[PDB]
């Protein structure tokens, strides 16, 4: 069930491939993808981090699954915060 | 990954380099990848267009890149060549402008000229054309260098003809020298049999075909049907620097012949290629005869 | 006596002739050719300014090649892979690798126009450009050859184009479509006109001169004697382009003068943007990358397009912004995935050379900086492996170039996307989504490396199986921080 | 002694110049051993090469306040000489090649090996007195500049040597039964049509005068071989169906009148001080007669 | 087709005839050609091993000067005059000033067989000889040249042999002693066995080494350029000294051979011995002075002497023991009285470099060092006065250099002294002695600087005034510690 | 009154030219010599300085002077100690 996504974290200079699966929540995508990020280029943070389709201004819960989301495969997310 | 020592050479030669092999050998990518040979959509226009005048050539070989040039020429022992046949030809156009040999060619020479000679530029020029069109396609850099210098070598003939034009008109001011070329050309029937050989060569689009139509069927009928028999109208009508123009053409035309000889040479070790070669000598040489038949004509009409 | 070129000139462009065998469209056919539908006889005005001719030729690359081969053999005991900086090695590691070949390559974009352009003048400046591209490809062979002994890393000199390295991709994907992989009067105007008229001559002149700052006289001469090279084969566009302008195809030009600047800039900005801004030491950087790009690339575009009777591109005020971002986020990616580079990036982030960035680029702390600060605590730490990748970056599918944008405090990026024919591709700027969907036949069933990645080209699925893909054979080949991370210690 | 500033170029030169060609920096006042009126060489002032040289350099009748000023008009340096000269020798060297190829010496016309044996084969020696000659001009030249002419056209001459020497080779093979390579030295000493030649030569080699020695080479033998052997043998040639012989002489021809060149430059160099007219002029009445009578025995011997 | 050069080459050298409008002897005079009354028939005999035509050696000679041209223009901005040791910059000038006029006197050498030599193989390579010294003037008055807005002491490139300098006049007075103010015959032996192929084959493909050790590519290219001429006309004095052993002149040829070795090894201890063993710094010392001229000079003479059937000069001891001693006084001498030189002598006595002295020569500092010793303790205290000198040393009438000895603990001085025709003459050594009385008729009424001074021709009668006398033209020009004395606080 | 001698100081390298007068006795000949020498390349000594002849064995008197001496000019003199 591998779905591959590519990804833009607040506060970092580019996209990424991250291959995330059709069962995880957006809490997991958000992690996997922090996990290339996160104290690599950016500052760790509090707070939440959020997934979104890229450049829109509606986050999807956290609990949704990539397989609910009407996500398609490789297509563009944002991880952001708040 | 391991690691590993640095090699003394290029990762392609190092299990075996002169210069030549150094900067001339394995250097088309483009042929790499079957389905791709340029960097775009497989489905692109000029991706199309090598996969079938290029990969899908009834001439084949598993290695053409091993193809060798036997004069192993890179552009600097060219230039090193052909810097001292232009200071010999300078010296001629020059001693011999000095001394007015123009002058002294038997009477009605110039019309000659005019008619067999000053047109030359035309079928030079579609040399230079058709030996650029081989060098893009052909399937080795090796190779393709050889269809550079060789371009280059058909811009120099066709430079020399370009000035004895316009010098021979000094002289002979009434004769139509530089004025009248491209009508002869479209128009004379001595001209029509290689101009005709000519259109149609140059429309052989697969890289085969062009080589072998071009260097083993029209090259060599132009040395033998034209070079040398000029040569000899000129030693006849008292044109001594025609044939001395000429030798130094030769020179170029010889070496054409040596690297493409060379190629054959290096085909044939695929034996269904004689089969392919052979045909497409026969299909062109009849053109090659009537242009060479035709203008023979009138040289000597 | 001799008479003069003048006088004769003519004779050796008066090559045009009516066909009666085959027909004008089968001798000159448009998809080698790009006449747009404009018959030979309007070609004839076609006017090269700088003329020249075969003697003169051989007589003068002569004497060229005898200065830099002797050049070369003289100084062949300055040792210099030994006593360069690291910042000069990288700098000649990533030129001949994405250059040589190159070179080589346009011989063919040369032959094209020599053959099926339909103007007499273009067709013989062409095949002086075929010889011109055969002294470059094979100097910039022989020179880098000497190091091989020295360095693996010199082998990417030859083995570059012969890659799937994704900076090789990114080269051959731009180099093909301007140069090997359209029409003769589309290579007059992408390659000679946009990219070495509009591009390669002023950085070879910016490349000698950082040359003999590095104290590599071989080099600096070598640069300086091809350069030399330059204008009498790039001379050939802004020809090309006044006939079509006159024969109604304006736009066509604009178009196709568009497409080729923004290709060839965002090629520029990978590689030489970071060595400039980056590589070189600060004490001889004269200026910075944008600084450069006014003064030496952005007027002359803008008064040499004027001239012609064309337009700034469309996009030129998305070109000036670029100019400021594009090339610091390329650098930071080139050198965080260094291992995947034939050279060794410097990242050039020491207090002093952030300043130098600050000075130059107002902000560039609270942006770029922002990512260095956190790499340079990891390398003071000693924490190697979260300065060293675990994933792809994703990549531009005109550019091949990954997708990045502003980072830090003014945190901005955006990727351009197109669904085309079913499938979804990305783009890294509104220009490169533009030029694909001017010719999307040119491109539409191409793969970057990430899509044959993911569609399972490359195994195993890991940034290890895409190294080996790539074409490296040594762990010596793969790139490392130009100064094994000496620049932390202070 | 007091403090100077660095020169841009030579002291000698850097009053009238900041940067002067290669050729003046090169060339220019370059025979120290004028310095000294006494002693040109640093040796007893009576020793024997000094002696030789305050009278046939110093006591010359020929007088200038600065030979050294006098500049070559082509002014060639030894770099830009060999470039000249490689284009000349490559045309020369081609010439021969395909003249060879296409077997050209079988097909001149009958009689003609004959005459090249008599009058063509034994310039060698003659060329060779030239070269002797030039290179004692060389040697005794009161300035540089003028000596530097005088060491090219001693090549030149050598040049021409080379030429015949290779082409009475190559001659020889075609007709081996004319004496070609063989016959020479004695046609040289005993044949009557090469005794005006030989008489001018030998007098000529010994007249010591560094001024009579230009002279009479340069102004009186060198232009009458131009005009009584260069130019006759070429149409002789070109009447008897030898097509290379004339070519070969163009070719040495330009080296003649390059000669001539610098040769006119240094009279006129000269003739800056009147007396030096009568000078010149007696030395041409002296030398015309022997070079007059050497042309025309030469002549009637090719013709014959 | 072309025929090779055995095929014709007997031609070119078949030139040699009966006179008969003029005797044998006045068109060649014994004391222009130095024939020895040997007849011209049997000249003929002579051979040249190396055979050279006029189309080989324009086509070769253009690809060298090409080469060593280009070289030059390509590192004019590497500023070699700024960054050099002043030791090297000191050898550049020593060089240039002693040699490169003489090279273009070698012309007239060459020129002096080319119409003397009764010898048809002779006059034609001498032809080759005038050519090859002709470049070799010319080349070394153009690369200097390019040094003299920089620094007055490189004038003296052109203007040491148009000087009264003393160096200046040892090396006139050698060098027209054996090139210029001899017979044909003698110039063969004298100048190309004994001293081209004696002495400045090996030297220069020594400092072509020194050269590239020294940084300067430039320079090593061009002696190592020049050099390669060298056999071309250095191989005629062989030839010469077969025929004159063959035909009953051996005793004749030895003692010219004598007199041209040692007349070559006074000059070349002066101009060479102290760069080898002072001027080129320890670290790059590879031999002494003592070690070159053993294993590169005088083993070559023996063998090259044995093989033409000739011996060892009669003072071969007093040679070996020569080259222990005598250029370490020299040194001395040329630094004491470092004022009256075109170039900035170094000392090279510091503790590091006289116990490689000491090694090389052992008892070194038991008699130069003593004279070292107070030198330097006088730098020390400033006594600037007692490093200079008031007088004129006492100069040999051979070779115009001082007349010097062993100083120390083991001091031995000897001056070799001759009444002749009513005046007195001092020498140097044995042999200088013994050459003046070979042929006196070459140097009795000679007067060295020491002679003109005393007969009232040099004013004011100071050091000062033979200053002026000597050529110098501004304080710059006259030679100082190299090192500015940083030496001494070592 | 002057009158040139070649002088060698005992200990030095070399043989220098030292204009004195007719009228100088031996001593100050050595003396004058001295001044060009001693504590310039020679490190001064005690000791009477005596002059001869060039490689004589034989010594001229303290106080004979140059012109009695029967020297002629440019003869050339050895300056050593006394023995
Ligand atoms: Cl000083
Ligand atoms: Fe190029
Ligand atoms: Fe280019
Ligand atoms: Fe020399
Ligand atoms: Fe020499
Ligand atoms: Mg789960
Ligand atoms: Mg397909
Ligand atoms: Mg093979
Ligand atoms: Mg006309
Ligand atoms: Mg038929
Ligand atoms: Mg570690
Ligand atoms: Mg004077
Ligand atoms: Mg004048
Ligand atoms: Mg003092």
């Amino acid at each position: 069930s591998a779905f591959p996504v590519h990804a833009a974290f607040e506060k970092d200079f580019l996209v990424q491939l991250v291959v995330v699966d059709l069962n995880d929540s957006m809490d997991q995508v958000a992690e996997k993808v922090a996990y290339h990020c996160v104290n690599r280029r950016v500052a760790p943070r509090e707070g939440v981090m959020r997934v979104r389709k890229h450049r829109s201004t509606e986050l999807f819960p956290r609990d949704m699954t990539i397989a609910e989301s009407g996500l398609n495969p490789t297509e563009v997310i944002d991880v952001v915060f708040e | 990954f391991e690691s590993k020592k640095p090699m003394r050479t290029w990762s392609h030669l190092a299990e075996m380099p002169s210069e030549y092999d150094i900067v001339s050998r394995k250097l088309h990518y483009s042929t790499n990848n079957p389905d791709s040979p340029w960097e775009l959509s497989p489905d692109s226009p000029m991706n199309l267009w090598y996969k079938q005048y290029r990969n899908a050539s009834p001439l084949k070989h598993d290695n053409w890149d091993a193809f060798t040039d036997p004069d192993q020429l890179v552009y600097r022992t060219y230039n090193l060549m052909q810097d001292g046949q232009e200071s010999y030809v300078q010296s001629l156009f020059d001693q011999f402008n000095e001394r007015e040999h123009d002058q002294m060619v038997r009477e009605g020479w110039e019309h000659t000229m005019a008619r067999c000679y000053s047109p030359l530029r035309y079928l030079f020029h579609c040399l230079q054309m058709s030996s650029a069109y081989v060098q893009q396609m052909a399937p080795a850099s090796t190779i393709s260098n050889c269809c550079i210098l060789q371009t280059a070598d058909s811009l120099r003939w066709l430079t020399h003809t370009a000035y004895r034009t316009h010098e021979l008109s000094l002289t002979y001011p009434d004769a139509g020298l530089g004025e009248h070329e491209r009508e002869l050309w479209e128009k004379e029937p001595g001209w029509q049999g290689l101009r005709e050989l000519m259109e149609k060569q140059l429309t052989a689009f697969d890289w085969g075909e062009a080589f072998v139509s071009l260097n083993l069927v029209v090259k060599p009928m132009i040395v033998e049907s034209i070079f040398k028999p000029l040569q000899q109208q000129a030693w006849e009508n008292n044109d001594t620097l025609l044939p001395l123009l000429i030798d130094s053409q030769l020179k170029d035309a010889e070496r054409h012949s040596r690297w493409s000889k060379a190629l054959v040479k290096h085909a044939l070790e695929n034996p269904d290629n004689h089969a392919v070669i052979e045909g497409w000598i026969e299909k062109w040489r009849p053109l090659a005869d009537r242009a060479a038949e035709a203008y023979l004509s009138m040289l000597s009409s | 006596a001799m008479h003069p070129r003048k006088d004769w000139y003519e004779l050796t462009r008066a090559t045009n002739w009516t066909p009666s065998y085959v027909t004008e469209e089968q001798l000159f056919p448009e998809r080698m050719s790009g006449h747009m539908g404009i018959p030979l006889e309007k070609w004839e005005s076609y006017d090269e300014p700088y003329k020249t001719s075969y003697p003169e030729y051989v007589s003068i690359q002569r004497e060229k090649d005898a200065g830099a081969y002797s050049v070369k053999a003289a100084l062949e005991r300055a040792k210099i892979y030994e006593n360069s900086d690291p910042g000069w090695i990288s700098t000649l590691k990533s030129h001949y690798g994405a250059i040589a070949v190159g070179e080589y390559a346009a011989v063919t974009g040369e032959g094209r126009m020599a053959r099926f352009s339909k103007a007499p003048g273009n067709r013989n400046m062409a095949t002086f450009g075929m010889m011109d591209e055969l002294r470059h490809g094979q100097l910039q062979l022989f020179f880098p050859h000497e190091y091989c002994k020295k360095d693996r890393q010199f082998d990417w000199a030859w083995r570059a184009y012969h890659s799937n390295e994704w900076a090789a991709i990114a080269a051959k994907h731009f180099f093909d479509d301007i140069i090997t992989g359209r029409d003769a009067i589309s290579v007059a105007i992408m390659l000679t006109f946009s990219f070495e008229t509009g591009f390669t001559n002023m950085q070879f002149l910016g490349l000698a001169a950082d040359a003999a700052e590095a104290g590599d006289y071989t080099f600096a001469n070598l640069i300086s004697s091809i350069q030399t090279d330059e204008s009498r084969h790039a001379q050939q566009g802004g020809p090309a382009l006044q006939l079509l302008i006159e024969n109604g195809k304006r736009e066509e030009a604009q178009k196709k003068v568009d497409m080729a600047i923004w290709r060839a800039w965002r090629l520029f900005a990978v590689l030489t943007g970071p060595v400039m801004d980056y590589y070189t030491p600060l004490e001889d950087r004269s200026q910075s990358f944008k600084e450069f790009m006014y003064e030496w690339i952005i007027g002359q575009f803008e008064r040499s397009l004027i001239d012609l009777g064309l337009d700034k591109p469309w996009y030129w005020d998305l070109f000036l912004k670029d100019i400021d971002e594009l090339h610091h986020s390329y650098h930071m990616g080139v050198w965080y995935w260094r291992t995947t580079a034939w050279w060794n990036p410097a990242a050039g982030v020491t207090p002093e050379e952030r300043d130098w960035l600050e000075e130059k680029y107002p902000g560039w702390n609270k942006r770029w900086g922002r990512c260095w600060d956190v790499i340079t605590e990891n390398v003071l730490n000693d924490r190697m492996d979260l300065v060293s990748p675990e994933t792809l970056p994703s990549v531009c599918n005109m550019s091949q170039i990954p997708l990045v944008g502003v980072p830090g405090d003014d945190w901005n990026i955006e990727v351009f996307s197109l669904e085309h024919n079913g499938r979804l591709y990305h783009f890294g700027s509104e220009v490169d989504r533009w030029v694909f969907q001017q010719d999307p036949v040119q491109y539409q069933n191409h793969m970057n490396i990430v899509d044959r990645f993911l569609a399972g080209q490359i195994q195993p699925m890991t940034l290890e199986g895409a190294l080996k893909y790539m074409g490296f054979q040594s762990i010596e080949e793969m790139g490392k921080d130009a100064h094994d991370f000496a620049w932390a210690d202070k």
